[PDB]
């Protein structure tokens, strides 16, 4: 039962770093 | 590296192994930079590397700091904290471990101290170190109250101001050994005592022992008389300062023409 | 060729005048953005259209790396000495093989003479405290 919420984590997770490399590659112009 | 780079990176070390906190300042275009970057190289035993390195340059100098990380080691990684409140608030939860190295601005540190506050730093370099040398500024307060067992700076063209500027140094460099400015003042006989004791924990190249082949600039003053208009206003003024250096670099200011 | 100035006032007639006569006009003063900043500063290197280009001493002296250019002149003076030298090293620096000229235009002994006076003494102070 816990396991999707632990999925959700990491997919948040993941989502996030995404968010935070799209922003490293817009500030690195 | 270079010769000079590389005594200066041993020296660094061995203040590093010694705990002893210390300046280095050359002129500009030696590789201050380059330096610094060598240094952290330096560090192999897993010690600094694995925490962060908070570089807290001016706003100018964030993006040639950030190209020389993105080029000089294909290693270490950089998370820039300047920008917009939304990008810099991301960029902070982020890491609340691949920070390795952070840039900053002077102001964007004092007024996000609180978001510093809560991570810990293995390192901390403060580069362009010459703005602090006021201690009433908040600046000064700010950056003392950081938690670092180790500073290092790379500030370039030290002093040549009032001794205020040698009390902030110093003091910065360690708190003890410094208790009052005017204690301070009391410590040929003072001028080389003083330089007995910041020869151990400071470095010079100067311009001659790393320049080998750099042209000596050519410096030309350029003399220039008023305009009639300027000598009216002059003759005005005679019968502040702000106002006065106006006038003189030219007259538009106080008086555009007309129609 | 850098020209180097203070007031902003200063700068933008400076300005109007070089799009009354047509020699390219680059600026990044305190007012630019970080981003505009990186910009014109990537562009100066491997760039050759911007002729001149306009800075303020605190806002691009220090830390930029011009060492396309080849001459420095300052419009104006200072009063704290160490401030035109970090406008004058960071044109004579590494990569400027070329050459190195600082021009100074100053008045003829209106007031900036006290000024030039009192940086030149410190010159001398801070050339011989530490060197
Ligand atoms: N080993 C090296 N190889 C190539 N360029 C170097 C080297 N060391 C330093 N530089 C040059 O030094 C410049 C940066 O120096 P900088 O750190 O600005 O000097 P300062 O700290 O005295 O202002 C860069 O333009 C870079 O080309
Ligand atoms: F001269 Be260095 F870019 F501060």
């Amino acid at each position: 039962l816990t396991e999707e919420m632990l999925l959700k984590r990491e997919e948040r997770a993941r989502k996030r770093r995404l968010q935070a490399a799209r922003r490293a590659e817009e500030h690195k112009n | 590296l270079k010769g000079y780079q590389l005594k200066g990176m041993n020296w660094l070390a061995n203040l590093y192994e010694q705990g002893i906190n210390g300046i280095l300042a050359d002129e500009m275009g030696l590789g201050k930079t380059v330096q610094s970057i060598a240094l952290l190289a330096h560090l192999a035993e897993r010690e600094n590397i694995w925490g962060p390195f908070l570089i807290i340059s001016p706003a100018s100098t964030l993006n040639n700091w950030h190209q020389e990380f993105t080029r000089f080691v294909p290693k270490f990684k950089v998370l820039p904290y300047w920008g917009n409140p939304h990008d810099r608030k991301v960029i902070r939860r982020f890491w609340s471990a691949p920070f390795h190295v952070v840039i900053t601005s002077y102001q964007l540190v004092v007024q996000d101290v609180k978001y510093f506050q809560r991570v810990k730093w293995q390192y901390m370099v403060l580069d362009e170190a010459q703005a602090l040398k006021s201690s009433s500024s908040v600046r000064w307060k700010i950056l003392l109250q950081f938690q670092c067992r180790n500073r290092l700076l790379l500030t370039g063209t030290p002093i040549q101001n009032t001794m205020a500027e040698l009390w902030a140094l110093l003091h910065f460099i360690m708190p003890t050994l410094f208790d009052s400015h005017e204690e301070f003042n009391e410590w040929e006989n003072q001028l080389s005592r003083l330089h007995m004791i910041l020869k151990p924990f400071m470095l010079r190249r100067i311009k001659k022992d790393v320049e080998n082949e750099l042209s000596d600039k050519i410096e030309i003053l350029m003399y220039c008389q008023l305009t009639s208009r300027q000598k009216l206003l002059y003759q005005a003024l005679k019968n502040l300062v702000m106002q006065f250096r106006k006038v003189c670099n030219h007259p538009e200011l106080f008086e555009r023409q007309e129609t | 060729v850098l020209i180097y100035s203070q007031m902003t006032r200063m700068i933008d007639l400076l300005e109007e005048y070089m799009v009354y006569r047509k020699h390219t006009y680059m600026r990044l003063d305190g007012s630019s953005k970080i981003s505009e900043r990186r910009d014109m500063v990537a562009d100066f290197q491997n760039r050759n259209d911007i002729f001149v280009f306009l800075l303020s001493t605190r806002a691009g002296g220090l830390g930029i790396n011009l060492t396309a250019a080849d001459t420095v002149i300052f419009y104006d003076s200072d009063w704290n000495p160490t401030v035109d030298q970090q406008a004058m090293d960071r044109a004579h620096r590494l990569g400027q093989t070329k050459q190195v000229t600082v021009y100074r235009l100053i008045c003829k002994g209106t007031i900036e003479e006290r000024i030039l006076q009192r940086a030149k003494e410190k010159s001398e102070i801070q050339r011989m405290v530490i060197s």
